[PDB]
RNA sequence: ACCAUAGUAGGCCUAAAAGCAGCCAUCAAUUGAGAAAGCGUUAAAGCUCAACAAAUUCACCAACAUAAUCCCAAAAACUAAU
């Protein structure tokens, strides 16, 4: 014998037309003439825009930063496509079609003789912000599932997350930090110059406290 | 403690259950109120591979490890008291507690190599051929870092690898 | 070497598939039964396919039990149409009342699988109405003036609908 | 076979009871609205049984992921 | 057997041992899927 | 109830299980019962009969079973567990027969 | 531990309860019959010969019926319960019928039960039954 | 409260104290008594 | 561990679509078992899942090959160390 449970159940749910993700071109329509210098920049850090749901209730996480270029567009497109129950489930692109024009010159060159040509566009990403949002009157498991294939494909190390896991990483994240026995954190040091450490740092560590280092993101690191 | 016993008579076998004597726990424990076996004998972070006393209470006459939900244990406790009796098995101790097989004591093997404090199986660790220099070195495991919150009288780490 | 259900129309039982690759299969005579089939089937001229459960046995030989006809067919005759909806509960098919289902329900009591169930007749008729559900057909429960109102306006409508949906098949087939 | 059925036709190809032959349950049955969870009473036999149901579904649901 | 680096069950009857200090997976139905851990 | 069918029952002549309902410590050869009563077991050979023997007096639960090596095994179950007494009807029954 | 999380009666539960409730109100001969492994035909086959004598039977999970029967004037069958069984249920009782199909099936055994208040073992039964 | 515990083939000697002062209050009584009883019971069943 | 019977081959399109090319409904018997979550069939039949009952230690994720003369201090889990 075993008690049953109530079930979830969805009546809230609307689902858009063309619930499938959109196809995203190679080049944009106005390609960039003018080549631009390489932030890296835009990178580095924790992320600013896009760190929020809307309208789903599931999404694709990036723990680290990185470039998107089409290779992993199309790869999400397809894979999540032919994964989804169309009628049931909806997705959503949280990333602009890739803008930023990165150059290089042909195998062989001699060091100097001028910026290269432009070979791709790629799409800045920095760790904490939400790649793709699926919503539906899907339950997180299955969607879960397929997505962490995605995730696992992308080139930064990413998540598959909900609603609820988000708040409890970010819960946890803040608990974790009032619950520090050692009196000694990266903020307090940093920011207080002491042994002169000031020296050692970087000026945008005051900011990311020791959690970022590079493109790179721990988040076990208080 | 109870014995299954078999009989062959007559083309006729019989098999029956028969109970013996449990001892039992010792009349005073120190944390009554304690939950799990170890630690209301305040045993917790206390005892050793070494302390064969202790482990014999928990396995089997045949050397195997008893079950969890008969013995009562902690879970956490019960993986330190496993790790501890392979380890005091592989060291040597428990020498009765081996099953009997009246054949094989006879073809001697190389006297056994004295070991104590091994984490592995001696069948499955290949040698270390290639040591490494001091900044990438192999190190070898010693003792469980299951035990590596046992009480420290010197007050320094145990050392779980050299 | 085991059991077989064969659902199979009044007096038509012919050595050819279903009979033929079927029961041609598991070693058995097909004229034999076609023979005892048509022997007990032919004294029934309502012209009703019946669900039959042919048991098989190790020697070749075999056995027959013949049940109650699908609720398909009494349904289809009961609503007088013919075929069933494309596109159930979306479309309507045909109408019938209390009393299609409740006679349906009666004749299919003596059924092999409600023989054993001690079940009342309330049950049966769930079940028949249950299947009616799928089969596109509506029940209502007082509709007989209604019912043929209905049936000069509903069955314009399924003459619309069907040769609208013939029409649309012909385009679909040459554009094909 | 085929049957046009009228009010002549239905009555003439079928023997159709009077309305006060007819038991009790056969108007009781709901015709076109299967029920909902929300509308059943917890402490009725039925309402479980949806709810058993459910669960069922959303196992199924569940289980898309099978790799075996 | 095959080397890799994730050991995954490819139907219900393969069981998972560890043995000579590595994991492996057995089947007894398909020995096709049988798997060591590198 | 599973590894008595994959085992090939048909060696076996009759089988009795001699039981007292109202003891405390008949829950095992019960399962017994239960186990050979399955229809896996109950099917892989029809020359065998399965008797249920049931007493409140007895006071000793006992299982006997008869087999065409001429051979009698009685395993009185009274702190004998259920899948001791299955795998001890395994490996005699099947082993020999 | 922690304090005392106290569980709470489900729909399910009340409605096992009540339905047992009634169960041993209404029929005259309750029979414990340990449920055996059989066919879904063989199963129907006992059931529609349970049919013809008017017999019910029916099917509760240990769980519910346990402390309902130990705070039930009824305890004394507390040890038959124990392994999996089946309730047959009575109403005006015939036994000597209830024996009849039981007879068939020689692996299928009546353990305990109450005839009008009589608590009997299989051997009651025999006598109830010759009666 | 409880029921009867349900004695058995092997020794059961013993019957109900119900019956016991039932046939004991039936010899207590005189004889003119025991035609109404017998009358009393004769019409009832 | 255990167990699997009911309307029914649900209605369609197709040579066949019988829980399982596809489209639509997704109701209903039995204490209990989806108009079916995996395998399987030409269509089946046949194996399992979820369901009753039987019980109940704990169970979310985590594992990743290598180079060229010869490995590269020796060794060591406690007698008290801001
Ligand atoms: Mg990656
Ligand atoms: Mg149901
Ligand atoms: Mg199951
Ligand atoms: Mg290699
Ligand atoms: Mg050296
Ligand atoms: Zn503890
Ligand atoms: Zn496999």
């Amino acid at each position: 014998f075993k008690t049953l449970l109530p079930v979830p159940t969805f009546e809230d749910v609307a689902i858009p037309e063309k619930p499938k993700l959109r196809f995203v071109e190679r080049v944009p329509l106005v390609p960039k003439v003018r080549r631009e210098r390489k932030n890296l920049s835009d990178i580095r850090g924790p992320s600013t825009e896009a760190t929020e749901f809307t309208e789903g209730r599931f999404a694709i996480l990036a723990l680290g930063g990185g470039y998107l270029h089409w290779g992993h567009f199309e790869m999400m497109r397809l894979t999540i496509n032919r994964s989804m129950d169309p009628k049931n489930m909806f997705a959503l692109w949280r990333v602009p079609a890739p803008f930023k024009p990165i150059t290089r010159k042909g195998m062989g060159q001699r060091m100097g003789g001028g910026k290269g040509a432009i070979d791709h566009y790629v799409t800045p990403v920095k760790a904490g912000r939400l790649i793709v949002e699926m919503g539906g009157r899907c339950e997180f498991k299955e969607v879960q599932g397929f997505l962490d294939l995605v995730a696992h494909k992308l080139p930064f190390p990413a998540k598959a997350v909900s609603r609820e896991t988000l708040e409890k990483m970010r819960k946890d994240q803040e608990e974790r930090e009032r619950n520090n026995q050692n009196p000694w954190t990266f903020e307090r040091i940093a920011t207080a110059n002491m042994l002169g450490i000031r020296k050692v740092l970087s000026p945008y560590d005051l900011t990311h406290k020791g959690r970022y280092w590079g493109k790179f993101y721990t988040p076990e690191r208080v | 403690f109870r014995e299954v016993v078999e009989i062959l008579d007559g083309k006729t076998t019989i098999i029956e259950g028969r109970i013996t004597e449990t001892p039992q726990e010792s009349p005073n424990p120190p944390n009554p109120t304690g939950q799990c076996p170890i630690c209301r004998w305040n045993l917790k972070h206390k005892y050793n591979y070494e302390d064969v006393l202790l482990l014999s209470q928990f396995i089997r006459p045949h050397g195997g490890m008893l079950p969890r939900r008969i013995t009562g244990l902690c879970q956490e406790e019960h993986l330190k008291i496993e790790e501890c009796v392979k380890m005091a098995h592989r060291a040597g101790l428990l020498p009765n507690h081996r099953p009997k097989l009246p054949e094989g004591f006879v073809p001697k093997s190389k006297p056994r190599l004295n070991r104590y404090l091994t984490r592995w199986s001696p069948r499955s660790v290949k040698p270390i051929y290639n040591k490494g220099h001091r900044w990438n070195k192999v190190r070898m495991p010693v003792g469980s870092p299951l035990l590596k919150d046992n009480v420290s009288y010197s007050g320094r780490p145990l050392l779980l690898y050299h | 070497s085991g059991m077989i259900r064969a659902i199979v129309r009044a007096g038509q039982a012919r050595p050819g598939p279903p009979l033929g690759p079927i029961l041609g299969q598991r070693g058995v005579s097909i004229n034999q039964f076609c023979k005892e089939f048509n022997e007990k089937t032919k004294d029934i001229k309502e012209g009703i396919p019946l669900p039959t459960k042919i048991f098989v046995k190790p020697d070749r030989t075999f056995e027959i039990k013949i049940g109650q006809p699908t609720v398909s067919y009494f349904l289809k005759a009961a609503a007088g149409i013919e075929k069933g909806a494309r596109h159930t509960g979306k479309e309507v098919a045909g109408l019938v009342t209390l009393k299609h289902v409740y006679e349906i329900a009666r004749v299919k009591a003596q059924d092999d699988a409600f023989a054993l169930q001690d079940v009342p007749l309330s049950s049966v008729v769930r079940s028949i109405i249950g299947s009616a559900r799928s089969l596109g057909i509506r029940v209502v429960k007082d509709l007989s003036s209604e019912e043929l109102a209905a049936f000069q306006k509903e069955r314009a409508l399924f003459l619309a609908a069907q040769r609208e949906a013939d029409l649309a098949a012909q385009a679909e087939a040459a554009k094909k | 076979h085929a049957m046009g059925v009228n009010i002549y036709k239905e009555g003439q190809d079928v023997v159709l009871k009077p309305d006060s032959e007819y038991p009790e349950w056969l108007f009781e049955m709901n015709v076109g609205p299967p029920k909902k969870l929300e509308e059943l009473d917890p402490e009725t036999r039925e309402y479980w049984r949806l709810l058993r149901k459910h669960n069922i579904w959303r196992h199924n649901r569940l289980s898309k992921n099978r790799k075996f | 057997f095959k080397t890799k680096g994730v050991l995954k069950k490819r139907c219900r009857d393969c069981y998972l041992v560890k043995r000579r200090g590595r994991w492996f997976i057995y089947c007894k139905t398909n020995p096709k899927h049988k798997q060591r851990q590198m | 109830a599973a590894a008595l069918a994959r085992l090939g029952l048909r060696a076996v002549k009759q089988v009795r299980v001699q039981f007292c309902p109202f003891e405390k410590n008949v829950e095992s050869t019960r399962t017994f019962l239960q186990a050979v009563s399955s229809e896996k077991v109950r099917c892989t050979n029809l020359n065998c009969s399965v008797i249920a023997d049931v007493r409140h007096d007895g006071s000793e639960p006992c299982v006997d079973v008869l087999f065409g090596d001429g051979h009698r095994l009685i395993m009185r179950g009274a702190h004998l567990t259920a899948q001791e007494m299955l795998t001890a009807f395994a490996s005699h029954i099947q082993a020999r027969g | 531990p922690p304090p005392t999380p106290p569980q709470e009666e489900t729909g399910l539960v009340r409605l096992l309860r009540r339905e047992i409730a009634a169960v041993f109100r209404d029929n005259r001969m309750i029979a414990v019959c340990q449920h055996v492994a059989l066919s879904a035909e063989d199963k129907l086959l006992l059931r529609h010969q349970l049919r013809k004598h008017k017999i019910l039977m029916k099917i509760f999970p240990n769980q519910v019926l346990k402390p309902f029967l130990e705070e039930s004037k009824y305890q004394n069958l507390l040890p038959l319960f124990v392994g999996h069984n089946l309730l047959l249920v009575s109403e005006e009782p015939k036994v000597k019928e209830m024996v009849r199909i039981l007879k068939g099936i020689p692996f299928l055994p009546l353990l305990g039960g109450c005839i009008d208040d009589t608590i009997l073992s299989r051997q009651g039964f025999i006598n109830y039954s010759k009666l | 409260e409880a029921l009867a515990g349900a004695p058995l083939d092997n020794a059961p000697k013993e019957y109900p104290p119900k019956i016991q002062q039932l046939v004991q209050d039936i010899a207590s009584l005189t004889l003119l008594e025991i035609s109404d009883l017998n009358e009393l019971l004769k019409k009832t069943l």
